[PDB]
């Protein structure tokens, strides 16, 4: 029931965000929400070649990190390399199919366009740092701790599609396939497409977050120079997605594009909850193995795991969601740095009218 | 909206089939060669009231800077050209008049010399028109025809 | 049976371009086909920003333009913005939910990514020239001549988004949705991806550069600069577009990606053919109503149908297509200027040598 141009000249203005109609006519004297309108305009002024970038000091920075420090930073550039690979393609992929305004269809292609550019500057990084890049990358499928993490990403934009293919194959209505029974119904497409975007905020918002920390760390030690340049490129870059993720879940739990979403957001607001506590959580587990072996000035499994507190009340209140974690100052105020004669008069009758 | 003025002296609005018509007889027979270059090529410029025989000569001039080594057929389009534009002032029209009437005619303007007329009779005259052929003006080319014409 | 992540470690210099298995990891440091990759490094490059382009004398320009010329311009330009917009989600739709390599896959990304550019240039270029962009817009589809075109365009790609839906919801196998029998074969739906990209290209390679003369056709005339230029920097772009279609027919129709299509490819060689002189055709019958009215200096209803064949020869017979039209020598040699002390020495014995 996908068309990659809709015959019908509906108006973009009243379609919703989802769900809506195809978009035909890629217009942008107007917009909805000149929200998504302004990311574009502002990302692709960001535009940046992770070649430009000067790493070529960073393959004797590296060499030098002890096999532990090693660890924290190849470790920690695995897991990046991952997790822009499926932004990489997700986005597209799940928000395509389901946009029906044409300033949003833009946005999402510009930012997982975004995202291509920093799988490719971790690429970049890599062969400039280690002798075989195959090493690094044949890892991160095999690595078990990425594993947890792939799988759990992949569920969520994967879950999405499935149902948006039978949205479209069959529609609303329970429908029957090979003796099995499919119940199509777009409440319920909706709550997929919710709590996708509840999982791409956290992971944009408070995963990546988690890593430039180690990402930077390295950078006020005067270390990985090279690194420090283009992950902090990413950063920029990154608050846009954030950004744009939030101000979709607000419009729809207000009810503002949709009626019902605000309902449906109010029966997830529990699930949805659990879910930041649940990514919020991981990224503890990772980070003990990010030292398990050893700890750096500056990290500590201890003084990490508290920004990952910190951070996750600011990205949950932002969204609408109760703080899972005590309230508390920045612990790493330093991350911020990477995010963006004179006159002689005499007079005797003024004076002499002072009595001692 | 715009006008032109024609030869005679008539007046009608700007048509540019005229000039595609032109161009594409004299481009007939040739290869390399495109219509469409020379009319943009020539950036003719119109404007209200437009003398049809100025039109023609700001075509010719195109046409004839397009010669060159990967396309030299060029220099047969615009001699074809030239030649078509000659006959108009000459004639006012490409059907050339009888070698006769124009003999006669030009001696009495004192173009031609009159012992043409003591020397040869009206009777041979019309016997001569016969070797003339008309048709060999599109042999030359436009270095050749050029000159003729100045 | 998609995911945005594949949990086998697949080696993604074996696994074919197509139907092969979804790509994990975004590497680039080892391509299989190393034509993709260049195509990206090359298409970066190119960024443009539509605002850079001065488009400002173009509102005096068009308002000059004779009744009839305006007509030319603006239906010209209503067209390429169509296809533009097809062509900005059509390529990721289609093509992400098959790719099984990352050097193509990043490409169709980017490719995709560039058109939404293009779409946003003709939105920039309207706003100078008329003074209410909705009426142009709102033709776009209810537009006759337009839609038929755009209606082709969307038959193919759909067309290929159903099987592939089906091709992991329901895999190869006879399936029964609702007491109805569907039949879901890999061969097939290799078919409607070698005939799509058919499209792609001719849409690419003639339908898209038919357009490009009428807005070079301006330019010769010194008129509409501003536009002549944005539609230059596209045709630049356009052309790593129909490159990489190209290739990709190449690969299959050979047999060197996979056995089965090169098969396949023969099969559909006559449809194929019909394909692109449908094609060809369509482009002729709208020089007719772009020129209905009446015609430029230096273009016209029958120059311009000579370029369609000339163009559609050298366009078919690069993927492996029997010439359809008679040879010709290019009718307007101009569209490539868009689309790229005294020595005085005496001797004496020297001379004397010599008898007179
Ligand atoms: N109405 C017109 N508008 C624009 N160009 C014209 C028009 N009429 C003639 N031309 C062009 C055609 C030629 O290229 C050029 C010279 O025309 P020319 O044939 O020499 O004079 P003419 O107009 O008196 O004869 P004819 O009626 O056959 O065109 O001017």
């Amino acid at each position: 029931a996908y068309t990659t141009f809709s015959q019908t000249k509906n108006d973009q203005l009243k379609e919703p965000m989802f769900f809506g109609q195809p978009v035909n006519v890629a217009r942008y004297d107007q917009q909805k929400y000149d929200i998504f309108e302004k990311l574009i305009e502002k990302q692709l002024s960001f535009f940046w070649r992770p070649e430009e970038v000067d790493v070529s000091r960073d393959r004797i920075d590296y060499q030098a990190l002890p096999e532990h420090e090693k660890h924290i930073f190849i470790s920690n550039l695995k897991y990046q390399t991952l997790l822009d690979s499926i932004q990489g393609r997700s986005p597209n992929v799940a928000l395509l199919p389901l946009i029906s305004i044409p300033e949003l269809e833009t946005w999402v292609e510009t930012w997982a366009f975004s995202e291509t550019i920093h799988s490719r500057s971790y690429t970049h990084i890599i062969r400039n740092i280690v002798n075989d890049p195959s090493v690094v990358f044949d890892d991160i499928v095999t690595n078990e701790q990425i594993q947890k993490r792939a799988e759990g990403i992949s569920s969520y934009y994967d879950e999405l599609i499935e149902m948006t293919s039978y949205w479209h194959l069959l529609g609303e209505g329970t429908h029957t396939v090979n003796g099995k029974t499919v119940t199509v119904s777009l409440r319920e497409l909706k709550k997929k497409l919710y709590l996708c975007l509840m999982s791409v905020n956290a992971l944009e918002a408070i995963r990546f977050y988690v890593s430039f920390a180690c990402s930077f760390a390295f950078a006020e030690r005067e270390l990985m120079e090279g690194n420090a340049k283009i992950i902090r490129l990413i950063a920029r870059d990154e608050a846009l997605h954030l950004t744009g993720t939030q101000h979709m879940l607000n419009l729809l739990r207000s009810g503002a594009d949709d009626p019902e979403m605000a309902e449906i957001a109010e029966e997830c607001k529990q699930e949805c909850y659990d879910l930041f506590v649940q990514a919020a959580q991981q990224e503890k587990d990772w980070a003990d193995y990010l030292f398990r072996d050893g700890s750096m000035i500056g990290l500590n499994k201890d003084i990490l795991c508290q920004y990952v507190e910190y951070i996750t009340n600011i990205r949950m209140q932002a969204v609408g969601l109760d703080l899972p974690f005590q309230t508390r100052s920045n612990p790493i105020p330093w991350i911020n740095t990477w995010l963006v004669q004179i006159d002689s008069e005499v007079d005797t009758d003024d004076l002499s009218n002072f009595q001692l | 909206n715009l006008l032109v003025t024609k030869r005679d002296g008539s007046t009608e609005r700007i048509n540019l089939d005229k000039i595609h018509r032109v161009l594409d007889w004299a481009a007939e027979g040739l290869h390399n060669v495109s219509i469409s270059q020379v009319e943009l090529r020539s950036h003719i410029q119109f404007y209200d009231g437009i003398k049809t025989s100025d039109i023609h000569e700001t075509i010719i001039k195109a046409a004839a800077d397009l010669i060159s080594r990967d396309a030299p057929d060029y220099q047969y389009l615009a001699a074809r050209l030239a030649i078509f534009h000659l006959r108009k002032k000459a004639y006012g029209q490409f059907e050339p008049p009888a070698l006769y009437d124009h003999v006669v005619k030009m001696v009495e303007m004192g173009k031609y010399d009159n012992h043409l007329l003591e020397d040869y009779t009206e009777e041979e005259f019309k016997q001569m028109d016969t070797f003339i052929d008309h048709d060999r003006d599109m042999t030359f080319s436009y270095a050749a025809v050029k000159q003729l014409e100045g």
